[PDB]
């Protein structure tokens, strides 16, 4: 079976620059290669068919080239919507085979996180449990640290973090931190504090709320 | 009168049905290249005319059996199409 | 229009067998082939097999284990992939794509998240996340929903039924003793709220539950 | 003559795990590769013919795949009876040639 | 004879679009193909596309961006390449070559230096360079011209309209605040000067200016 | 598309010595390779067509050889007029492609 090698696997690039993805075949497949795009939580979407032929509904900056064993998918000028995974697929011999995939990353400008702490909802408290939520949205780069302070005291048990991939609207990153505590234990405290430490500021960005 | 069209219809039927059954028979064998209908239609022409370049050919039992039907039915029909074209050409070879 | 329709999610017990569907709309040709692609989480696309609904002919990927049986119903235009004796390794998203017999996949399905676990289904609990009484407002406001305690993945969170999509984040779920939990967020101009309604639409296809929750201002 | 390379030569694996043997050809042989099993003081026994076609009397955990130059024999879940030597053999060009052999260990 | 004639140079504003020409003389066949080759400064040859004037059929290099449109006028035997939306990366020399449909390029054009800049055209200023009153003369004399302050490249400096070519150097230009400057040199036997005339012929195709300057002896 | 590799990129040689330029193809192109010469501020000039066939108006010290993937352009004895860049170009498959170029130094 035909092996499709996509090297490299991660392609980092500044905005506006020209980018080229590589797909090498284990044997000559002529021009029967096809490119697909898949964003986060999305399904693959056909970009180019038969190496170079464009598809109805694709930006003109997407182009393709190549024959034999080496093929290329080029983006003339990259913007935030192009952040996704890209796969090549051959149709020269049976069975059809996919490539290993290549992820596109953008070197945007630095951005400080927008911190926002939310108290537990009254509907959640009625059930008997509580949880404070803190959002660190639209920061760059991805490296960031969060700290929870229950009444000035640093607390770590019951914390759950979740990071998103690089956003396809502004090339930034986002994360959420949720401290889950029993309503019984949540009532045994007054102030809760979300401390976001990013490289864009010397002092950590703090958002606190009193009960 | 001009049954040459009837042999032409039979030829197109063999070309279409042959290319359809070839893809149906070749998909499933690793390394098979006769697995898409557009280029399989030109393979039927390569076989019926007896030119046989060799860029496309079956590698399965059924696929080769389909080729035998394309050979027996296609070469006979294409031989009738090209024979009528030969007769017609001679019909003007003396209207100089 | 959605040319290929697949169920949202299927929960399978270890050792059981699920049957997935793929109903096709649009042009139906006698040369159409229906394909199935498996995508394990964090991995890439993996070809399972193909079937032509015209003849009933079907093929499978010899490179991996053949746990599937492809079938079709020409009357209803629905393809069926029957996966049998499922393990933990079979938990993946299963797409279906239509090929015109010319090599490429013109249209794909949304995919069906198949989860293999002995646990039980759990509907999600949606809780509003409105800012506190002392939060200084910028030109923009940030608020979201909290989907907590559901099984299995996934949940589809929309804001105003897709009317609002710029500045919308949905964080990946976390597992916490056979239960999932995630959150969503919105960023609207400050003057547009609460003068205009803001509502998250949470859908959990594994339990067939769909709920709305308005984000009203905290007093 | 076609050279059949089996790398690696010893395949150690825990029980129940999936195992795959590799056979590379010096040139494209299509799908004319065949797999054999030989236990201690035993004679070779055909497992798979033509890369993937199964033989009458072989456990269903034995499967095969590949075309061109790279081929694979897979055991879905290994047990003690699968401990033996495994050889690949091509029939695309004359003469028929065997592989170097791969030993399975548990 | 010059079988393919191209304009000297074309100055294009950033974002504008130029149209280059290639007038063919010699044998014209129905199987002739006209090709276009781009050579960025310091780089190598890069194939753009081809066109057959007989049928009007044209092809382009899929490997790079297709910023070109090939056309021909069979009446005047002139091929046209229209480059649109030009950037700084498009500044290069563009040749045209004729192929008899047999694989190779028999004859090439002189090339057209396309410069993409927001600056303005500037004719060159030619100044003689004659030796000083106290320079000991050898069996040979060295003197040249000074082309200073022009834009854009290039300038073609000849000596006695090509009559003198052995011992002739033309140094590459230097950029100095949106203006170029270079020099040329000659080395003739000492007895042949100033008994015989010596003149440099400077041509600046971008401004369509051609001037001569005699190198007379300094008193 | 066919990739033409010219290694090395700079060829330094004493006068009078024999010099050979190398052009390797990514796949077999038969004998459809052609050589061009380009001096400073000049346009390319055809030297050899179809690997070895000489062109009208080229010194006899220019010769060519090769088939398949490896090709060679030789200068029997180098003089100062041979200092230029040399390119190979194939015409076996579409589109026509040029080599990376090799510079001659004395
Ligand atoms: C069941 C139907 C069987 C036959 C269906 C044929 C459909 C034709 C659609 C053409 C689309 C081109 C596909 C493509 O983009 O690929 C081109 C580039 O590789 C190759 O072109 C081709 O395949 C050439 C077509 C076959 C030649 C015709 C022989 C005439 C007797
Ligand atoms: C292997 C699939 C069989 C398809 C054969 C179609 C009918 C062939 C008649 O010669
Ligand atoms: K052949």
């Amino acid at each position: 079976d035909i092996l499709l090698t996509q090297s490299p696997a991660i392609l980092s690039v500044s905005p506006g620059e020209r980018v080229s993805f590589s797909c090498r075949a284990s044997q000559s497949i002529g021009t029967d290669i096809h490119w697909y795009q898949q964003r986060t939580n999305g399904s693959p979407r056909l970009l180019i068919k038969y190496a170079s032929e464009s598809i109805s509904g694709i930006p003109s900056r997407f182009s393709g080239s190549g024959s034999g064993t080496d093929f290329t998918l080029s983006i003339n000028s990259v913007e935030s919507e192009d952040i996704a995974n890209y796969y090549c697929q051959q149709s020269n011999r049976w069975p059809f085979t996919f490539g290993s995939g290549t992820k596109l990353e953008i070197k945007r400008a630095d951005a400080a996180p927008t911190v926002s702490i939310f108290p537990p909802s009254s509907e959640q408290l009625t059930s008997g449990g509580a949880s404070v939520v803190c959002f660190l949205n639209n920061f760059y780069p991805k490296d960031i640290n969060v700290k929870w302070k229950i009444d000035g005291s640093e607390r770590q048990n019951g914390v759950l973090n979740s990071w998103t991939d690089q956003d396809s609207k502004d090339s930034t990153y986002s994360m959420s931190s949720t401290l889950t505590l029993t309503k019984d234990e949540y009532e045994r405290h007054n102030s809760y504090t979300c401390e976001a430490t990013h490289k864009t500021s010397t002092s950590p960005i703090v958002k606190s709320f009193n009960r | 009168w001009r049954c040459a069209g009837a042999a032409t219809v039979l030829l197109v039927i063999v070309l279409l049905a042959g290319s359809y059954l070839a893809v149906l028979a070749e998909r499933g064998a690793p390394g098979a290249q006769l697995i898409t209908y557009p280029r399989a239609l030109f393979w039927s022409v390569e076989t019926a005319t007896t030119v046989g370049y060799g860029d496309l050919y079956p590698v399965t039992l059924w696929g080769r059996l389909v080729a035998v039907v394309v050979m027996v039915a296609g070469i006979t029909s294409f031989g009738l199409v090209t024979a009528a074209l030969a007769t017609w050409f001679v019909g003007q070879c003396q209207q100089q | 229009q959605v040319q290929l329709q697949q169920p949202g999610a299927e929960l399978v017990k270890p050792g059981a067998s699920v049957k997935l569907s793929c109903k096709a709309s649009g042009y139906t040709f006698t040369s159409d082939w229906i394909h199935w692609v498996k995508q394990r989480p964090g991995h890439g696309l993996e070809w399972i097999g193909e079937i032509i609904p015209s003849y009933g002919r079907a093929n499978y990927n010899e490179k991996i284990q053949k746990k599937a049986t492809l079938t079709a119903d020409k009357s209803s235009s629905t393809a069926f992939m029957q996966l049998s004796s499922l393990t933990s390794e079979d938990s993946a998203v299963y797409y279906c794509a239509r090929e015109r017999g010319d090599g490429y996949f013109a249209v794909w399905g949304a995919g069906t998240t198949v989860t293999v676990s002995s646990a039980k289904t759990t509907p999600p609990s949606v809780y509003p996340l409105a800012p506190g009484s002392a939060a200084q407002t910028n030109s923009m406001v940030t608020l979201g929903c909290l989907v907590k305690g559901y099984f299995p993945e996934p949940v589809t969170v929309t804001w105003n039924s897709g009317s609002l999509s710029s500045g919308v984040h949905t964080f990946p779920a976390v597992l916490q003793s056979d239960l999932y939990t995630l959150s969503s967020s919105v960023t609207v101009p400050s003057s547009s709220w609460p003068s205009e309604t803001v509502t998250c639409n949470v859908a959990h296809p594994a339990s067939s539950t769909k709920v709305d929750k308005k984000i009203v201002p905290r007093d």
